[PDB]
């Protein structure tokens, strides 16, 4: 799960 | 509550169609949230949950998205009465504010799992009843922004969502949970987290939204994710082509995350006539030092990550360092472990993996590699000495052992003769400065031509002892 625009994957 | 102007559009056809209607709303004195976001989410379920039966694009229909809109201001008016919570002066009250947050909570599935993806809208809201952690931050405001509660605005940090709302916008509270296993905290100010100087609350230099970054927000939380080997080209286009929109009328100016995902997916797939990746990088770097105290780390990730995977190793190496000289001034506490995973994998994997490839070049003949540049082991050197400082007065330590042969090993890809080319320095050539105690101790370690592995582990760590027998 990313948080919005967290950079990476 | 839809207004005559807003349906004009409709049904949208397009992803062109999609960014007409936002132009509009983004046009008018409000930009209507609710509706902004059950339209993204309409065709992200469509173009990446259950894509049956698509053949160009999900047709949104006024019918359709009137009924979900109706759903969401109906239950929203039903469950807050306003008259309980007066307003002086357009101004809210943290009652009235918990009180939303409360309506929104307590409407979610009982057990779901909250780490899914295309959770984050509210068309998952209505039509699943689920919503993850930044999501509900985000259905609170556009709930408040229903009730015409003009003064409620979304509050972000790198891994976190919360509202500020009341008197001149200054007060602040909490609406949702983070992370995994900690403890609620809806309805405080979050002044305790900025106090202690943690990564999640930024020392205070957060970003506080007006409507118009608001929108920018649910743009960035678009998920083009169909599985883990497929992405919705449909949904990674209008997702950049709704950055471009936002960024020409300047509601990206104070989003550095927002300028990284654009400049991310401009190296994806380049817009003719746009700037280039590295261009949008370094302004979202200038973004955080103009607005944000030069205190946001994911400016720095995103630009390092960007060379990291162009084979850029010198300019990787920069970028991590100048990664670390952000976070050495903060506290590691509690529940910022998403940043200790970053920096960690960082040194533990990225740059362990760059610097074995590069040693491969270097033995092939290659010129100019980063092993042999002495301005590249200053890089590395202060990219530890950053992260050594971080934990200089933290409730939590950083370092283990288990970060000491991977700094072993990646100071041994360089060969000593370019390592003694770095003068260190306290308070010609390279020269570097250490901040912390830890790199200061190991000054003298680092020229050996065979660096002494044990003395570098003692010194990285609180160990400082060797085995009895």
């Amino acid at each position: 799960w990313r948080f919005p625009a967290r950079p990476g994957t | 509550g839809l207004k005559a102007a807003q349906k004009t559009l409709f049904p949208l056809r397009s992803i062109d169609d999609v960014v007409r209607l936002f132009a509009a709303e983004l046009g008018r004195e409000e930009p209507d949230l609710v509706l902004l976001s059950l339209v993204l989410g309409f065709v992200e379920h469509f173009l990446a949950v259950n894509r049956v039966g698509l053949t160009y694009f999900p047709v949104a229909d006024l019918s359709i998205i009137a009924a979900l809109y109706a759903r969401f201001t109906a239950q929203i008016r039903g469950a807050v009465d306003l008259s309980l919570y007066p307003r002086e002066g357009g101004v809210s009250s943290r009652e009235l504010v918990k009180k939303v947050s409360d309506v929104i909570w307590n409407s979610l599935s009982r057990s779901y799992f909250k780490d899914r993806a295309h959770i984050q809208s509210l068309f998952s809201f209505i039509t699943g009843t689920k919503l993850d952690s930044s999501g509900v931050a985000f259905a609170v405001v556009g709930a408040c922004q229903a009730l015409g509660l003009r003064d409620v605005h979304l509050a972000l940090s790198e891994d976190h969502a919360w509202v500020v709302f009341g008197p001149n916008g200054e007060q602040t509270a909490e609406v949702t949970w983070h992370g995994k296993g900690n403890e609620d905290r809806r309805g405080q100010t979050v002044n305790a987290g900025v106090a202690e100087r943690s990564w999640l609350y930024l020392k205070g230099s957060y970003m506080r939204c007006d409507r118009k970054m608001e929108v920018a927000f649910m743009v960035c939380a678009i998920n083009p994710s169909i599985d883990l080997h497929t992405d919705s080209l449909e949904l990674l286009q209008l997702q950049q082509k709704l950055l471009w929109l936002l960024y020409d009328l300047g509601h990206l100016e104070r989003y550095p995350m927002a300028l990284g995902n654009l400049a991310d997916l401009e190296e994806l797939e380049p817009t003719p006539g746009r700037p280039d990746p590295l261009t949008l990088y370094h302004k979202g770097i200038a973004s955080a030092k103009t607005y944000y105290r030069d205190e946001h780390i994911y400016p720095y990730i995103y630009l390092a990550g960007y060379h990291c995977r162009n084979r850029n190793v010198r300019e990787a190496l920069q970028a991590w360092a100048d990664t670390a000289t952000v976070i050495q001034d903060y506290n590691y506490c509690r529940e910022d472990e998403e940043i200790y995973k970053e920096f960690f994998e960082v040194a533990n994997d990225v740059i362990p993996n760059l610097l074995k490839e590069a040693a491969s070049l270097l033995e092939a003949g290659s010129q100019g590699s980063a092993l042999q540049d002495p301005e590249c082991f200053a890089h590395l050197l202060r990219f530890y000495d950053g992260i050594c400082k971080w934990e200089e007065g933290s409730p939590t330590p950083v370092l283990h052992v288990g970060w000491a042969t991977f700094l072993v090993q990646s100071l041994g890809r360089f060969e000593g003769q370019v390592r003694q080319k770095v003068r260190i320095v306290s308070v010609e050539g390279p020269v570097l400065t250490f901040q912390s105690e830890k790199m200061k101790g190991m000054k003298e370690l680092l020229v050996a031509t065979k660096i002494n592995s044990s003395a570098i582990k003692l010194q990285l760590t609180a160990q400082s002892q060797v085995q009895m027998k």
